[PDB]
């Protein structure tokens, strides 16, 4: 049972849909990455930060 | 086909052999061919004059 419950989580993002970004032409329209994509990320956890805030 | 009965479809085959050598050399200097594409995998087009 140790480090199996409320161990891990995954955070979502709009970055593959549509967002407005701050970028000189993207401030007013919605533009996302594309169906075609890298999926995940590891957030580094050595300092235990998402014991904090995740 | 070559006739392998007499020296004229020997150079025959040499003949289509030579032939088959410079296809190749063609293909060694050909570049790849290169395509862009958008975040759906749509084609953009190919891309010819490039550094």
């Amino acid at each position: 049972y140790e480090n199996v419950v409320l161990a891990f989580m995954e955070i979502p993002t709009l970055r593959a849909a549509g967002l407005s970004l701050p970028i000189a032409g993207l401030e007013d329209i919605v533009t996302g990455l594309g169906d075609f994509h890298y999926n995940e990320g590891w957030v580094d956890g050595a300092d235990k930060a998402f014991t904090i805030s995740a | 086909a070559a006739d392998m009965t007499t020296l004229a479809g020997h150079q025959q085959l040499w003949d289509t052999v030579m032939k088959r050598r410079q296809k190749r050399e063609d293909e060694r200097i050909a570049p790849p061919l290169i395509r862009l594409w958008d975040g759906d995998y749509k084609l953009r087009g190919q891309l010819v004059g490039e550094r």
